């Protein structure tokens, strides 16, 4: 909710490290959706 | 680092267009939306997410949802739901 505190998770390793495995989960759905060598 | 890297690696991914993410709760943490949009989005997803999760819970109990995406004619949403954390993706397809 407040300011100061989304800061704290961002810099979390709770955070940290959920976001580099979505991260990678997504970052193949993101290139079906899209020819990259075009 | 490698979340600002990431979290900015994936926003310039040819053909993404915003990029949120959300709490268990719903709450938006970081967004690249403004932010009135931003609220829509979450609150939506997230109980999107939930129903999903739910329904592959009820067709079996010892599974979990993993990743859900739904495509429109305008665009894709994706949506990786992660226990307390949740990662939305707005992309525009080609298709």
């Amino acid at each position: 909710l407040s300011e100061e505190q989304k800061q704290m998770i961002i810099l979390s390793e709770n955070f940290q490290r959920f976001v580099v495995r979505a991260g990678r989960v997504i970052e193949r759905a993101l290139s079906e959706n899209v020819d990259i060598y075009t | 680092q490698e979340v600002e890297e990431t979290l900015k690696r994936i926003q310039s991914h040819k053909g993404v267009v915003g990029t949120i993410v959300v709490n268990n709760e719903g709450i938006p943490v970081k967004s690249t939306l403004d932010n009135t949009t931003t609220v829509q989005y979450a609150g939506l997803m997230s109980q999107l997410a939930d129903k999903a999760r739910s329904v592959v819970r009820d067709l079996d109990p010892s599974n979990d949802m993993t990743f859900l995406r739904v495509r429109s004619k305008k665009h894709e949403i994706m949506v990786a739901p992660d226990k307390d954390f949740i990662l939305i993706v707005i992309q525009n397809p080609t298709d």
